[PDB]
């Protein structure tokens, strides 16, 4: 799976993987599970959506869009 | 069950009809429906569930419930036929004598 | 437009099964249940039987041994069969959409196939 | 009000005998297809959650005295989009009190398919984790989704089934939510044949009304 | 023959409506102390794995009609140690075979205690983890086991339960099993109520025969 | 050494009540069920609770008859309602093991309820 | 739910008495007992056909044919009674005055 | 609760590890991670000890978390010519990172 990263920060994925896409974004550290959920102790400026192939990412190693579809889990740019 | 109706009536060009129940009150779970005879056995509904008009019937064919019996309101009638009621028993429709309307 | 048309032998003896189709049209089978009302001579109608859009059928409780409803969706025919019949059963059959989800009453009514019993 | 004796019949796919059973989570539909909606009005249904076969029923009255088959509920759609495509031929909901202020509801449905259908569905399963000593466990949800081909036969029953969290009670609920991530899920009767497909010819009786 | 109709009471120790259900793995407990064996004779027995309470119990025949008690299945005690402590009521095997080679075989054992008793023993409860796509995963027991207490009352129905994975072929089963920490279960007739405690007054259903 | 005995009215009248209590001594009542049996002038099953508390009585006399047990007081009582003209008899409670015998081996001396 | 016959009466100076049931079926299910009478002292001889009460003798229980039987390899004078478990009780039968 | 790493850590087998404490919930699928981008090297169980390595790094990394006291070992193997990392171990939410094992 091939997962594309172009404010609003967008990650279009290659196939299909329904709503299985962690952002993450030092260790590096997560933002969303499941492409919508907020995650504890994040500030609640953080915004993601999207469900079925294209997800977009909104805040109002940059931050990588884990898709946990298939083995391996893939990586954005 | 029995569903019991008036036997005969008479109007000019408002009439109501009582679809009396042998068992209880007359409630929505019985879904009463009219369905009016005409000459040759043409049959039609006219009413259904007590307050659903069939589709084409004219607005002047309203039904509710009164009492313990379900009853149809003619308002303005110009309709001189048979009137049947049916009332559903959870489990199969049961038919009510003819009204016998006259106009 | 919605029409229903029924077809009767017209003539059967007695303990001669009777066999009806009420071949609907201009309705779908699958949605709207048919029922069968048989109308005697003189008399008030008689409820004999429905098959349900799923193809549950019901029948009139005291004609539950012989009636038995079926239906084809593919070329929309409902059946009847009355078996053991006697001279009492002679009356004009009809068959009757019912919309139990939006109306909940007997909408159209067949034309009838008068059923005669005798020697 | 009558008892349904259900027959189980073979695992529907993508479930099967031997994997975690999948239950549609979110009340959403990928694009170019729909949830399959109890409906009985616009402002009252409850989506389908967990989906089951059924290859016999047989029906019984509250003494389990034989009985013949039940009218359909009149007024009742299995909708899927605007279309129907089955008959609800019972309904029973299960109100189980997780907290005093916290209640949950798992709607059933026993309906039979007029029109056979096809439609994909974001599924998922109940997940519980591991924990050291004797530390309480969640029968939480995995919030992981999954999108996947349900298929529903001609003439097939089925038992279709709705779970939801409500906080604050109404004196039959309409209440549709989709099954929660990181909330715990009771087990309950209707909800034990939704932790992994049971085998063939298991049988479930149900105190399953006709009516609301 | 009959087709039993229990009523599942409110959970035992150390089991609750908001935690896991506790099973006793292992086929041995702490110095001093015995497991439930249920002892048909000296070399059959089935180690009790799951406890579950019964509040009561109705009985009707094959045809589900009115049928009293039944007298308690003759030859067959819950022994702790050497004394007996129940009667056993109505036997139940659902076997259900994973593949050629693996076998599962749940069997219910329904008995009334005569004497009232505690013992200490090893749980463990039936665990799920996550998975990652859509991989298959397992149903397994949890390795570690907490000592725990359990309590027993004279004169309450209780539903046992053991299970073994009877690997090879095999023709009824006596064959005792431990949970094993890492063979998956699959979930059969036998197991439903084993994941978490059921709401009170929840009457599940069953047939369960009186002999061997 | 396990012994038994039943304390009868020994004389009743008909449409009353048949109170008997059958005690035990030697073993206990958690393990060993009591069968009520009677001997009317062979031998009818009339009753039995067992140990573990649930009982089971004749299909034909299930209305009159009624079994309770006093487990630490080691007592079993049985009383009959409707009682008729024809249930003159000696009434026995045996023991029975259900465990490793499957039979009767120890009975009460019996006691002559006449009517 | 069925009835059970035995021998009226026997004579003797081995000796063997038959438990027969109307099902016939002679199942071991019957778990037959022979519970023995004196001069009216009940007590329990065998159990389930072929076991033993404690203190019991010669004594020996057996399934002949499809019928239920005991056997006795002066003392011994009693009336004999033979017991069968139907699925839920017991059924006497005559018993013999051997 | 918190994931660390013992010590920064050719040809010659190297583990790589990482050891989570104040843990509560064993069975979370500890991950495994390469970041010379980020690239997926493998996933254990920390209960069941079951792995699903990435193709690209089979043959080459061998993950086996000890089962007393849970931490990964990734026991790479004829390493080659840059650093390989950090490991994700997680929980309802918050608790899953570790400082990488940079390898030179
Ligand atoms: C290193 O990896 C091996 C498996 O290849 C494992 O057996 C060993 O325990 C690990 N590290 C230690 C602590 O020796």
């Amino acid at each position: 799976i091939v997962l594309t990263q172009s404010v609003s920060l967008s990650c279009r994925a290659s196939q299909s993987i329904s709503n299985n896409l962690h952002w993450y974004q030092e260790s590096p550290r997560l933002l969303f599970k499941s492409a919508s959920q907020s995650i504890s102790g994040i500030p609640s400026r953080f915004s993601g959506s999207g469900s079925g192939t294209d997800f977009t990412l909104s805040i109002n190693g940059m931050y990588f869009c884990q898709q946990t579809n298939s083995w391996p889990l893939t990586f954005g740019t | 069950a029995v569903v019991t109706q008036e036997s005969a009536l008479t109007t000019s060009p408002t009439v109501t009809l009582t679809c009396r129940s042998s068992t209880g009150a007359v409630t929505t779970s019985n879904y009463a429906s009219w369905v009016q005879e005409k000459p040759d056995h043409l049959f039609i509904g006219l009413i259904g569930g007590t307050n659903n008009r069939a589709p084409g019937v004219p607005a002047r064919f309203s039904g509710s419930l009164i009492g313990d019996k379900a009853a149809l309101t003619i308002t303005g009638a110009q309709d001189e036929a048979i009137y049947f009621c049916a009332l559903w028993f959870s489990n199969h429709w049961v038919f009510g004598g003819g009204t016998k309307l006259t106009v | 437009q919605v029409q229903l048309k029924e077809s009767g032998p017209g003539l059967v003896a007695p303990s001669q099964s009777l066999s009806i189709s009420c071949t609907v049209s201009g309705f779908s089978l699958t949605t709207f249940g048919i029922h069968w009302i048989r109308q005697p001579p003189g008399k008030g109608l008689e409820w004999l039987g429905v098959i349900w859009a799923a193809g549950t059928t019901n029948y009139n409780s005291t004609l539950k041994s012989r009636l038995t409803i079926t239906k084809d969706n593919s070329r929309s025919q409902v059946f009847l069969k009355m078996n053991s019949l006697q001279t009492y059963d002679t009356a004009i059959y009809y068959c009757v959409r019912e919309d139990y989800d939006y109306f909940f009453g007997l909408d159209y009514w067949g034309q009838g196939t008068s059923v005669t019993v005798s020697s | 009000e009558y008892k349904v004796v259900l027959t189980f019949g073979s695992p529907m796919s993508p479930n099967a005998n031997n994997k975690q059973t999948w239950v549609n989570k979110p009340l959403d539909a990928p694009s170019g297809h729909y949830n399959v909606k109890i409906a009985k009005d616009v402002d009252h249904y409850l989506t389908m959650q967990g989906f089951t076969s059924i290859a016999s029923v047989d029906w019984y009255t509250i003494d389990f005295q034989p009985s013949e088959a039940p009218a359909p509920i009149k007024g009742l759609q299995v909708l899927v989009n605007i279309s129907k495509k089955a008959d609800v031929y019972a309904v029973k909901q299960f109100v189980t009190a997780q907290t005093n202020n916290k209640h949950q509801v798992t709607s059933l449905f026993l309906v039979k398919v007029t029109t056979g259908f096809q439609v994909n569905n974001y599924l998922s399963y109940f997940y519980r984790a591991s924990a050291t000593g004797d530390a309480t466990t969640n029968l939480l949800v995995r919030g992981d989704t999954y999108t996947a081909g349900i298929s529903f036969t001609q003439g097939g029953w089925y038992l279709l089934t709705n779970t939801s969290i409500v906080d604050g009670m109404p004196p039959w609920v309409w209440n549709n939510v989709e099954l929660k991530t990181n909330t715990a899920y009771h087990m309950d009767k209707g909800l034990v044949h939704l932790i992994m497909p049971l085998p063939e010819s298991t049988q479930m009786c149900y105190e399953m009304l006709t009516s609301i």
